[PDB]
């Protein structure tokens, strides 16, 4: 099973998280409209996400795609904003939380701005925005994302117009 | 769930006209990523 564990706020290890959330947010062409209207967030909580379990699934695959990488991994940490980032952490990545209609193929997405996966928080396009106001640039309401680790291995780059 | 590329483990979706937007990534297998950090928050109004 998974266990979540607090870090303080005078841990280096959240401060770099939050530098890592804070300097990644940029404008959206949507003008706000998937995500909201906001320069900064304000961080209430930073948990690690522990399951041995789900970890050794992650070193096994990332072993894998190192060898037939010629030993090289190719390992990032990227943001993941979802609706079912509750069933993620317990059951861990796997088909259902792929994005069918995206872009780059239906696979699982990953952004290097917080802000990108931002918009995902609740749902495709914002959803309907939070629950309690259907609101997708609710100023109230707390949001949660993941800061993964994520094996790339050979990566095909496919330039968009973006 | 689609396949990588042939020959490769994910994709790179590099936005070539916003010049400040960062790049996208997909796997192909959940078994590739492992969701380290949960960060709850608050998006800010601008003043
Ligand atoms: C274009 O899709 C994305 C780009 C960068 C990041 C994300 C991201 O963090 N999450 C999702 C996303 C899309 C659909 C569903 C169902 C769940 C997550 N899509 C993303
Ligand atoms: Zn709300």
């Amino acid at each position: 099973g998974t266990i979540l564990i607090d870090l303080s706020p005078d841990d280096k290890e959240f401060q770099s998280v939050e530098e890592e959330m804070q300097s990644t947010v940029r404008e959206h062409r949507d003008g706000g409209h998937a995500g909201g209207i906001f320069n900064r967030y304000n961080i209430l909580k930073i948990q690690k996400v522990c399951n041995k379990k789900l970890w050794e699934r992650y070193t096994h695959r990332r072993k894998e795609v190192s060898e037939e990488n010629h030993n090289h991994a190719n390992e990032r940490m990227l943001f993941h904003g979802s609706p079912f980032v509750n069933a993620i952490i317990h059951k861990g990545f796997d088909e259902r939380h792929a994005y069918i209609g995206g872009m780059f193929g239906a696979g699982i997405y990953f952004a290097e701005n917080s802000s990108k996966s931002n918009q995902y928080v609740y749902g495709i396009g914002g959803g309907t925005g939070c629950p309690v106001h259907k609101d997708r640039s609710c100023y109230i309401c707390h949001r949660q994302l993941l800061f993964c680790r994520v094996t790339l291995g050979k990566s095909f780059l496919q330039f968009s117009a973006m | 769930m689609a396949h990588s590329p042939p020959g490769h483990h994910s994709v790179t979706g590099r936005p070539s006209v916003n010049g400040l937007a960062l790049a996208e990534y997909v796997i192909y297998r959940g078994e590739q990523a492992y969701p380290e950090y949960l960060i709850t928050y608050q998006i800010m109004r601008p003043e």
